[PDB]
RNA sequence: CGAUGCGGCGGCGUUAUUCCCAUGACCCGCCGGGCAGCUUCCGGGAAACCAAAGUCUUUGGGUUCCGGGGGGAGUAUGGUUGC
RNA sequence: UUGCUGCAGUUAAAAAGCUCGUAGUUGGAUCUCUAGCGUUUACUUUGAAAAAAUUAGAGUGUUCAAAGCAGGCCGCCUGGAUACCGCAGCUAGGAAUAAUGGAAUAGGACCGCGGUUCUAUUUUGUUGGUUUUCGGAACUGAGGCCAUGAUUAAGAGGGACGGCCG
């Protein structure tokens, strides 16, 4: 039962205000705990240096070696694993290059197949991977 | 069902139905006069009474306190008033 | 003295109390001329003010306090200071989201002139705005109405 | 329902419509007043006085015949008790239970029922203090 | 215990009408209920009713015509202005063709159309259609 | 709708206290408050079912505690109670 | 899927093991004006106050439009409107609804009546001394009148008593 009385504005507001914390989205958002834990720290894209290339196996129902890159970020200097998008894009990357990585799409969660990766590489050595894939540019030498 | 005159219920149904749940409230109790066998003086008593009452005329018990209506002593004749 | 509690001498600044009187008036009686003014907004000055012997520079009738601005009311909650009382003001704040109210109170310190004698807790008092008198006192008691 | 019980008992007095004095009543308003006074001197309660007057003397309702209630008649003269009937009775029941409890340390039921009586004293005292029939310094011991 | 006697009265009438009873008994009876029933009768939803008067607090017996769809109370008594009345008659009433909100105003207890006509706000009691 | 437990109310007839009443034990109804049960297209519900879990988009009787996908977890830390 | 409008809590996540209890919220009928008032609010309707820009919106062929505040007629006739502006504070009507109280050991209302103290600053053509009334207060010793003053007793609740019951 909800109190409906004309002088229950404080009771309703107090209840609604404190009961919003049991909402997953509101608590993750408003409490400054997601931000510090987030490797980017509330930034759409982030830049890093490549450690090494790595082959991550897919989930149980369908088997394949997903090509990925271990990258250390520039701002906070912590290690993450980024998934290179299109076919043969791993060839264009080399170890110890400067790489711009973006969120995958699902708001900092995993993908259908590739487990334990949040991020995907968008630029390599200040050149877009789409341009290197479509051959509109060439890796600067 | 569906047609009863809530306004004018039949008097036998009125009396059967609980004293508090009647259309207009009236008590089931009444005031009655007692004629003691060994006395001439008349006394008035409540139908459901709670105290053993005494007739100071001959100094004799009249009615006994009970769970409901007060039981009158043998010989003493009770008659309804109005 | 009766009126004389402090280290310094107490006296109404407008009143002069050292006139040359001849013996026929001196030995006859002794009485200082009591100064009082009428505050404007239809408030009768209480008899105890025009008759009394109390000395108070913060009394609106018999002091240097001009009443101007807002006239409010309040209920007396604490009479535990020297010539000043804590009064409470209750009101309903309207929340438009829910379209309901919430009750709120404000406790303000008001100056109570020593004319208003035998005034008890719980009764309602009409107070007038004046210049600041202490850190927290900005209001002065104008009239009392008994509960 | 009840104050301190789960029962929803519907058992009270059902006073008739006719406020009119019965034709057969011989006693006059003053005669009833004299009777009430004579009864009150013997050290009785308005409850007991009303019961005795209803049973014995055949006065259906004192307030109908006189135009004033028992406590009101005794108050108007000054033969009213210091404590009201109901509070007096709750206090004598409370001290009776306390007198029982002083010997029996194991009787948890008595303790629980005492707490329930104390609550009724305090809730009734607050009302009588609100109507200013008791002094505002009145406490229970 | 019983609070907002109007709520019980309107709920009783509503249940009686849904069940298809030709009369309904309401207890206790107050001015607010009598005026509310008067407004409902004036627009031809209930028809004649009798106030059975005992000394304590009256009872009503209401003749029911098979016209009333719904008769609801609004608790608490919200403060309704002329500008906000469109919103209320948009929310509660089923159509703009028929149905009425009963406001208690300084003029008296009356329907929303008369409230617009006489140009005065008040407190919302209930609705019927 | 028929039972049942406590109290009250009215009424043929069986029985015990020898008999008359008057109390018990039965019997047939009624009234109020409880433990429940059977039936029903009142009406709800995802249904199982529920005379309440009904009177809910025809949505407002009053009020308290309380849930917000599944794990992590009634875990970690802090406070407080206890030998 | 944060539910005031508008959600859930038998089994899907969910009613505290149970009762008492202060704060909090909610609370049964009933009562048709003499320059000061009337018992005070909340509520509702009106009035003045409230920066432009913005937003809504009147007028105007920026070549159309977003815009702009311009422009139009053969020296002239124009425009640069209007509305909204929570709450609270001011102002005047309404009195249904919801709080509050007006007289209960009658120092209660309304009427004329006895005295104590003080004072108004007219008055005996003006001027100095006594005594006054009128104008205006608190205190009282009585009196007449009020149709003199308490609504009902909740299928609300406390308490009393009666015979049981477990």
């Amino acid at each position: 039962g909800k109190c409906r009385g004309l002088r229950t504005a404080r009771k309703l507001r107090s209840h609604r205000r404190d009961q919003k914390w049991h909402d997953k989205q509101y608590k993750k958002a408003h409490l400054g705990t997601a931000l510090k834990a987030n490797p980017f720290g509330g930034a759409s894209h982030a830049k890093g240096i490549v450690l090494e290339k790595v082959g991550v196996e897919a989930k149980q129902p369908n088997s394949a070696i997903r090509k990925c890159v271990r990258v250390q970020l520039i701002k906070n200097g912590k290690k993450i694993t980024a998934f290179v998008p299109n076919d043969g894009c791993l060839n264009f990357i080399e170890e110890n290059d400067e790489v711009l990585v973006a969120g995958f799409g699902r708001k900092g969660h995993a993908v259908g197949d590739i487990p334990g990766v949040r991020f995907k590489v968008v630029k390599v050595a200040n050149v877009s991977l789409l341009a290197l894939y479509k051959g509109k540019k060439e890796r600067p030498r | 069902p569906l047609a009863k005159d809530l306004l004018h219920p039949s008097p036998e149904e009125e009396k059967r139905k609980h004293k508090k749940k009647r259309l207009v409230q009236s008590p089931n109790s009444y005031f009655m006069d007692v004629k003691c066998p060994g006395c001439y003086k008349i006394t008035t008593v409540f139908s459901h009474a709670q105290t053993v009452v005494l007739c100071v005329g001959c100094s004799t018990v009249l009615c006994q306190p009970t769970g409901g209506k007060a039981r009158l002593t043998e010989g003493c004749s009770f008659r309804r008033k109005q | 003295a009766d009126i004389q509690t402090e280290r310094a001498y107490q006296k109404q600044p407008t009143i002069f109390q050292n006139k040359k009187r001849v013996l026929l008036g001196e030995t006859g009686k002794e009485k200082l001329p009591r100064y009082y003014k009428n505050i404007g907004l239809g408030f009768k000055t209480p008899k105890e003010a025009i008759e009394g012997t109390y000395i108070d520079k913060k009394c609106p009738f018999t002091g240097n306090v001009s009443i101007r601005g807002r006239i409010l009311s309040g209920v007396v909650t604490k009479m535990k200071m020297q010539r000043t009382i804590v009064i409470r003001r209750d009101y309903l704040h309207y929340i438009r989201k829910y379209n309901r109210f919430e009750k709120r109170h404000k406790n303000m310190s008001v100056h109570l002139s020593p004319c208003f004698r035998d005034v008890q807790i719980g009764d309602i008092v009409t107070v007038g705005e004046c210049r600041p008198l202490s850190k927290t006192v900005r209001f002065n008691v104008l009239k009392v109405t008994k509960a | 329902g009840r104050m301190h019980a789960p029962g929803k008992g519907l058992s009270q007095s059902a006073l008739p419509y006719r406020r009119s004095v019965p034709t057969w009543l011989k006693l006059t308003s003053d005669d009833v007043k004299e009777q009430i006074y004579k009864l009150a001197k013997k050290g009785l309660t308005p409850s007991q006085i009303g019961v005795i007057l209803r049973d014995s003397h055949g006065v259906a309702q004192v307030r109908f015949v006189t135009g004033n209630k028992i406590l009101r008649i005794l108050k108007s003269k000054g033969l009213a008790p210091d404590l009201p009937e109901d509070l007096y009775h709750l206090i004598k029941k409370a001290v009776a239970v306390r007198k029982h409890l002083e010997r029996n340390r194991k009787d948890k039921d008595a303790k629980f029922r005492l707490i329930l009586i104390e609550s009724r004293i305090h809730r009734l005292a607050r009302y009588y203090k609100t109507k200013r029939v008791l002094p505002p310094n009145w406490k229970y011991e | 215990v019983r609070m907002n006697v109007l709520a019980d009265a309107l709920k009783s009438i509503n249940n009686a009408e849904k069940r298809g009873k030709r009369q309904v008994l309401i207890r206790p009876c107050s001015k607010v209920i009598v005026r509310f029933l008067t407004v409902m009768m004036k627009h031809g939803y209930i028809g004649e009713f009798e106030i059975i008067d005992d000394h304590r607090a009256g009872k009503i017996v209401v003749n029911l015509t098979g016209r009333l769809n719904k008769c609801g109370v609004i608790s608490p008594r919200f403060d309704v202005q002329l500008k906000d009345l469109e919103k209320w008659q948009n929310n509660l009433l089923p159509s703009r063709q028929f149905g009425f909100i009963v406001l208690t105003t300084s003029a008296g207890i009356m329907d929303h159309e008369e409230a617009r006509r006489k140009h005065t706000g008040g407190k919302i009691l209930g609705f019927f259609f």
